[PDB]
């Protein structure tokens, strides 16, 4: 409602809908003052100072969630004195802006604030004293951000009840060990985006049911070896960007409730220590990408039997251990690219079962051992793109019947026609291959890739594949019989050296069944008996193939050199 | 990895080894047993013709099957099944199916000596009654299953049984639930 | 009648092109083909629960290996091929 | 779990059945063999109605045709002309 | 096709100002200094649809002000500084206008036929317009309506005879008002 007699006060209500805007000096807009149905208010003193000094009162009387914004304070009053006009009650959360005045704190400023869970400061505190906080009865959160503030050990002394306290540009410069003391039932810490050195091994004493911590910009050089000993009770630690080059021993050995472990961007990192997640049963989510570390222990992970998901990308890892997969028979999700990874140890994975998806993308691989995959009865993709495989071992796929979609893109496999499926001694009606053995296949990406030949399993053993990616390949000419998929495909043979395409005007597919095929940046041959194939794409209505046939052009007929389709007279 | 310890031309028994599964048959031309083994989980014993003896067959040395399977194959006369398929070698199995199609025959727990681990189980035809304790309560039997059989059961013949988590019946041919047959499945 | 919608396809040997002869060539030899014979289900393009039974059931594909192995001329390690070709869809029942 | 049996096998087969029906002495040779996988039909179950539905269907058996060299004993001495097999059980 | 003045420092309207733009449909002042006007600065903007003007220091308009533009569908006029008055028959003939807010306007008067001739109108407030009294007692001759609100005004008396043509009038305000009693006949065409 609107305040009534507005002839007498300088502001003017709104009146919106659910609103009421203020904009007190009606000659010039300032104090944006506007209120959610008594849900919550703003306030926003955006233009000028000290206009509020003798404002008219409001009477806004219950909310639930205030805001100022970059409004000016009176030190040695409570803020609801300075802002008594607004005649608030029972605030339920404070958040406070002040992007013009550094403002040294103390319990006055609280006084009469109590009752009150989130309470935030941006820029508001650049100080904060020992009592500050004392008056509060119950603070349920509490967050500082984007300021230069120094803190005094035990600053948090009686705030039992906290619970998220969050500091994010804080940059505290270094954790001092009676920082925490007195503080307890907290189920979030956050030290992200702070300048902080290292840790000492009392920088956490007196946290004791802390449940989740985060480091996401941390200048940490060194960690002490029992850092962790007191987060008994941790379940998630998160370490993003960190200068420290090794960490020590047995780290994490005390904190069995963990549940997810993320060290990213650890460009320093170069060796983890020995044994540095044994023994966490709990574990279920470890990812250690773009770290810089070199080469594993064979027992980082002994026991950790709970793991789920793993993550090793981005590394600068070159060679791996058996004895670190062999009890994580839970795994689900592995992943390895962008390692200047060499060969895969033949026996790697045999001990998990479960892995649903493999990554093994930008490494140096140059051949894969049979057995690699032997007992992996429940992967369903697989990552091969970007490695310089050479050759493949013809019974790869014996052992993974769910495969789905397998990608080989830039890779260095040369399958010829024959010499892939056959030896010259036994004619093969299907060739056999691994991809022929995974039935059910669908997406595959042999892009970039010069086999220069379609295999007749690709379109009999594969009933369901969907998505072929030929492009970049050494292929000399394209046939009908090499198209029989039925089944909606679509064929990409652009950028490939094809230039025969023979077709049969009895060409017919299954009802309402449609392959798009690609021929562009294609060296094709105009001479006759392409003269089919012209039919199908000239003078075309509507049929099975389609051919996104826009930028191919005739290459080697002279009299009509680099005349595209349409150009071309029959 | 046991890929036929023993040579072939002494029993004439060859067999073949994948990366899946090293199949095997004896015969060698024509081969009426095969014995398909996966390397770690799967076992398929298959005899559709009648087999000779189990002596002249080699032994596949093999730790464990999480299953196992034998198919059309005559079981012995009063003893534990792996002691009438002591060739083939195997020690640890936790599931089980049999599906003799002919020469059906009573049960008991002698046939089941040494496989009182088995978590599941199943006698797809060939079974003419269970005369006493399907388990003497062997460890987790979880499911159970006798289907095809076309035979009559006695009231509480189960009762032994505790931890029947599950218990199915196909083709039974039986005429009437006898009165408390389901005694003892406390846990169903 | 049969429980599942299967239908016989033939597939045509992959044919060698003689791409180094420019001039036109008979299309005999694409007239007429060996070929080889394959089953499939179209039924809801093999997804059909085998209608006119109504046990829990549904059509599955199944296919056939043949296993050629010689060893090789050259007294090389001995050659064996495993080629697998779809040869029939049949239909099963399923538990609940 | 299946309406109809098929028993598996591996036969090695010598003069065949086929179309042209001149194959004979088909090569199993212990250096040149080839094996095909059938899926013979159960005997007692030729004509017996189907199980597990009231389908008045009996357990009918098909046949297929497999590429080998069984016309001759050379091998690829016919390029592998197709023989006739056994397949699986249809009701 | 679209125009918006907000927090603009503009302290005048000129005729000429909005030239070489038939097809505009918005018009929006949320904040100006603007106090001069012409009722040919609107005159091009035949199409105007919405015209918001508010937190201005205007203290009158001009005569045949929106009148020219017989497309404009709604009119918003809050938070208005030292409007003593409202210029005759502004509205008159506009046939297409469906809301009108003259909130927090401070006039003293009010005309009767400033609205006449808008058949479309479905909304009017004229909140904390705080009117010495009630001139005007022909506003219902637009009777279409069903929502009112004359909160906040010092009138001391309602004619008996204002409200005699509408029956569809659904909502209705007089809060904050200096009324001695209420009309015996007034109230009974007040159907709806
Ligand atoms: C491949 O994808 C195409 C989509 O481009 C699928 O085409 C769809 O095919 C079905 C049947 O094959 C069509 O349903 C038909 O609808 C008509 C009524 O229009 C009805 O009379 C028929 O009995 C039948 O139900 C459907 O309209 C059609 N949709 C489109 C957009 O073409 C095709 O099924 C896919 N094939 C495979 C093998 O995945
Ligand atoms: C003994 O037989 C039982 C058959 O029930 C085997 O246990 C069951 O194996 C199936 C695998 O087909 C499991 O099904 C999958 O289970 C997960 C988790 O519930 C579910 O998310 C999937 O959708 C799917 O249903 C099933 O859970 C599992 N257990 C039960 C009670 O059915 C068991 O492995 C056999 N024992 C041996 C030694 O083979
Ligand atoms: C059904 O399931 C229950 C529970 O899974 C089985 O009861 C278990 O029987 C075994 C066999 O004796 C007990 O193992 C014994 O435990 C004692 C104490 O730890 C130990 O000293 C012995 O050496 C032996 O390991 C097991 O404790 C017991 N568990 C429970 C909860 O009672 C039962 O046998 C299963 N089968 C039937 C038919 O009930
Ligand atoms: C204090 O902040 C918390 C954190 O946002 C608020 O809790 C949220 O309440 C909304 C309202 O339904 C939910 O949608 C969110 O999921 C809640 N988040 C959490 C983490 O609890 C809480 O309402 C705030 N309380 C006050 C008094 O402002
Ligand atoms: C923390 O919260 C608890 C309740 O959530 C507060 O406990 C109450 O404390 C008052 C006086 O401090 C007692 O009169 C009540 O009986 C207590 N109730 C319960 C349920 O504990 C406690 O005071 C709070 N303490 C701090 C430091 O925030
Ligand atoms: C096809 O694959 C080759 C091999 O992966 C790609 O060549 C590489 O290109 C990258 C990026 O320019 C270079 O860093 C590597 O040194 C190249 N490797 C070799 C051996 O040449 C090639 O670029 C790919 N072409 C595409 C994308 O179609
Ligand atoms: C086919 O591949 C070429 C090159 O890889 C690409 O330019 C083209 O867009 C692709 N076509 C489709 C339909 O994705």
């Amino acid at each position: 409602t609107c305040p009534e007699e507005s002839e007498a006060s300088n502001c003017s209500c709104e009146e919106f809908p659910s609103k009421t805007h203020f904009y007190c000096p009606d000659f010039n807009p300032t104090l944006y003052v506007d209120v959610e149905d008594r849900m919550r208010v703003d306030f926003k003193c955006y233009d000028e100072p000290h206009d509020f000094k003798s404002l008219p009162n409001l009477a806004i009387g219950s909310v639930k969630l205030l805001t100022v914004v970059d409004c000016v304070l009176d030190d040695d009053r409570p803020i609801l004195e300075s802002f008594k006009f607004l005649e608030v009650a029972d605030v339920r959360s404070f958040v406070y802006n002040n992007h013009e005045n550094g403002i040294r704190y103390n319990a006055k400023y609280f006084e009469g604030m109590e009752q009150l869970e989130n309470l935030t400061l941006a820029r508001g505190v650049v100080s904060i004293d020992r009592d500050t906080f004392s008056g509060f009865l119950n603070l349920k959160r509490l967050t500082i951000e984007h300021n230069k503030l120094n803190l005094q050990p035990g600053t948090f002394e009686a705030l039992s009840n906290l619970t998220y306290l969050g500091l994010v540009y804080n940059g505290l410069n270094e954790i001092q060990p009676g920082l925490f003391d007195g503080l307890e039932s907290l189920e979030a810490l956050s030290l992200s985006y702070n300048d902080i050195k290292s840790l000492s091994a009392g920088s956490f004493n007196g946290l004791s049911s802390l449940r989740m911590l985060n480091l996401r910009v941390n200048k940490i050089e060194s960690f002490d070896a029992n850092t962790f000993a007191s987060l008994k009770e941790l379940s998630r630690l998160e370490i993003t960007l960190n200068p420290f080059v090794s960490l020590p021993r047995g780290l994490f050995s005390e904190n069995k409730k963990l549940k997810t472990l993320i060290l990213t961007n650890n460009r320093k990192l170069v060796t983890l220590p020995e044994e540095l997640l044994a023994n966490l049963k709990e574990l279920t989510v470890v990812n250690l990408s773009h770290n810089g570390v070199g080469n594993l222990p064979e027992s980082l992970l002994s026991g950790s039997s709970g793991i789920i998901e793993l993550n090793l990308g981005y590394n600068r890892l070159n060679s791996l251990p058996e004895e670190l997969l062999s009890d994580q028979p839970q795994l689900q999700v592995l992943n390895l690219d962008h390692n200047q990874l060499e060969s895969i140890p033949d026996y790697f994975l045999e001990r998990n079962v479960e892995l649903q998806t493999l990554y093994l993308s930008h490494n140096r691989l140059r051949s894969l051992s049979e057995k690699a995959f032997t007992k992996l009865k429940n992967l369903k993709e697989l990552h091969l793109e970007n490695n310089q495989l050479q050759t493949i071992p013809q019974f790869l796929f014996s052992g993974t019947p769910k495969l789905e979609e397998i990608y080989m893109q830039n890779n260095q496999l040369a399958l010829h026609a024959n010499s892939f499926i056959n030896e010259e001694l036994s004619i093969a009606d299907n060739d056999n291959t691994p991809f022929q053995v995974l039935q059910k296949l669908r997406i595959l990406h042999l892009r970039n890739n010069s086999i220069s030949t379609i295999f007749q399993d690709w379109y009999i053993n594969n009933l369901e594949m969907q998505s072929l990616d030929l492009s970049f390949n050494k292929l000399p000419g394209l046939s009908y019989t090499q198209l029989q998929f039925q089944s909606n495909i679509t064929l990409n043979l652009s950028n490939n050296e094809i230039s025969q395409v023979l077709l049969i005007d009895d060409l017919d597919l299954q009802p309402y069944q449609r392959i798009n095929v690609d021929l562009n940046h294609n060296p094709l041959n105009c001479n006759c008996n392409a003269l089919k194939f012209i039919q199908l794409i000239q003078s075309k209505a509507e049929h099975g193939l389609q051919f996104n046939v826009d930028q191919l052009r005739c290459s080697e007929p002279p009299n009509l050199l680099d005349a595209t389709m349409d150009q071309l007279q029959t | 990895r046991f890929t036929c310890p023993e040579e072939s031309e002494a029993s004439n028994c060859s067999c073949e080894e994948f990366p899946s599964k090293t199949h095997f048959y004896c015969p060698d031309f024509n081969p009426t047993l095969y014995v398909d083994v996966e390397d770690r989980m799967r076992v398929d014993f298959k005899c559709y013709d009648e087999p000779h003896d189990f002596k002249s067959l080699p032994n596949l040395a093999i730790g464990s099957v999480k299953l196992l399977t034998v198919v059309d194959c005559v079981l012995d006369d009063d003893r534990p099944i792996l002691e009438s398929f002591k060739f083939l070698e195997v020690a640890d199995v936790r599931s089980f199916v049999y599906n003799n199609h002919e020469n059906g025959i009573r049960y008991n727990a002698k046939y089941f000596e040494g496989m009182e681990q088995l978590e599941n189980l199943t006698l797809a035809r060939g079974v003419v009654s269970i005369d006493r304790d399907t388990f003497s309560g062997f460890l987790n039997l979880k499911r159970l299953t006798i289907e095809h059989n076309k035979l009559n059961l006695q009231p509480g013949t189960f009762e032994a049984l505790s931890n029947l988590t599950y218990l199915g019946l196909v083709y039974n041919g039986l005429n009437e639930i006898q009165p408390g047959l389901f005694d003892g499945l406390e846990s169903l | 009648p049969f429980l599942c919608e299967s239908e016989q396809l033939l597939i045509h040997p992959k044919e060698e092109l003689s791409r180094n002869n420019s001039m036109v060539w008979i299309v005999n030899t694409k007239d007429y083909k060996q070929g080889v014979r394959i089953e499939k289900c179209l039924k809801r393009q093999l997804g059909k629960p085998c209608n006119f039974c109504d046990a829990d059931t549904e059509c599955k594909q199944l296919f056939h290996y043949r296993t050629l192995v010689a060893v090789d001329k050259v007294t090389k390690k001995p050659y064996k091929e495993q080629v697998l070709l779809p040869s029939c869809c049949k239909c099963a029942k399923i538990l609940s």
